[PDB]
């Protein structure tokens, strides 16, 4: 599952 | 450009306009116009740059990723998974080629004091990261080494310049921690990175106003959701 | 145009990529193309026709509303807010006009069993529903005739060609229902219309399959969704 | 209210 950037 | 009749004044009201009717494709060809004029951009107007096009663009990843999947599956027909692929792949990097463009004529030139300066720079990074996911062998390379040089120049005058707390200076940990376990395969630097990130952050939360310490810990949030997925 | 050196299977392949990629503005483009290649649709490549123009009109449609509510509060400034809401009208517009000049070159003329015939008439009227939601004054009148016009014609055939449960039948009363309420300002034929539609049809689901009966029970919900609405 | 058109 991909990680979260910045939103 | 296009843009070059309108006021400056009205293309950041019409960005801001565009952001309420989610019209992001306009909203970034406005804010465009704005960096055109030659003049530094605002706190605010900063931030309407990068809403804009970072729903452009991740439209486009979004895309991308579900093409590239449907290829891989077809490789495990015609030309046409791939040709669609290619389309999609060369408007996304036209986009950050267009933004690194406007951060290099001349955003970044221009950025002395320190939060318009690492913004900049880690948005450089940012669209390098972009190009590095859709890019392939030794072109990659290079690409890879311009994210993590624009990420690095950030982190130096963030460290030196900002508090531990400063949303600008975490966001961009976060994002040069993702660019180190997605794109550079150094899972370790971005477990570390995350992590004293996150223990010097809190040990300057005491410090924040009610609105600061809302601010920093939704940072905060996204970092401690990363070290749950990656450990 | 710009498909015309696409094969016509290539371009419905990248129609169907393009939906699962959420583009349907490539969507769009492609089936225009298709369209252009002179043969009939069938019954699926009317449906990519629709799902494409749809969404990307549907934006259009969801941006202009928040504009002129925007515009209507302004004048309870500059001249930006209606500028940038003329900007995107104009834009709607386009997107309609273009949908129309496909259906009058050549879909409508060619298409001859009612199930084409119908889904293009109602189309016709939906594209020209679009354009009565941004008209004003004389204009206006004129393009709602030629809705209510389009949605008469396919009204007549789908009455003597189809069972009451056909979900085109269907999914046409629904639409000129809504088109009666909040175009026509005939609120009583909508809420006329879309009882007896209803009616006519729960009597005809005896007759149906259990996928037929799913097909034709969910556009019957939407029909009493808007009757719970208006009653 | 808006009402459902078809989707």
């Amino acid at each position: 599952m991909r990680p979260r950037s910045l939103e | 450009g296009a843009m070059g009749s309108m006021e400056r004044a009205s293309l950041i009201q019409k960005a801001k306009l565009a952001e309420q009717a989610e019209r992001y494709e306009d909203m970034a060809a406005f804010m465009k116009g704005a960096v055109e004029k030659g003049e530094e951009l605002s706190c605010e107007e900063r931030n309407l740059l990068s809403v804009a096009y970072k729903n452009v663009v991740g439209g486009q990843r979004a895309a991308w990723r579900v093409l590239s999947s449907i290829e891989q599956k077809s490789n495990e027909k015609g030309p046409e998974v791939r040709e669609y692929r290619e389309k999609v792949e060369t408007e996304l990097q036209g986009v950050c080629d267009t933004v690194l463009g406007l951060l290099d004529s001349h955003l970044i030139k221009e950025a002395g004091d320190a939060e318009s300066r690492v913004f900049y720079l880690k948005m450089k990074g940012d669209y390098y990261r972009y190009l590095a996911e859709v890019a392939t062998g030794d072109d990659k390379k290079r690409i890879i080494d311009s994210a993590r040089s624009a990420y690095q120049e950030a982190m130096d005058i963030s460290k030196k310049e900002m508090p531990p707390t400063n949303p600008i200076r975490l966001g961009l940990a976060l994002n040069f921690s993702v660019f180190h376990y997605e794109i550079a395969n150094s899972p370790e630097e971005a477990i570390s990175l995350a992590k004293t990130t996150f223990d010097e952050a809190m040990a300057d939360l005491h410090t924040l106003s009610e609105d600061s310490y809302k601010d920093s810990t939704l940072i905060m949030q996204l970092l401690r959701d990363n070290l749950t997925l990656w450990t």
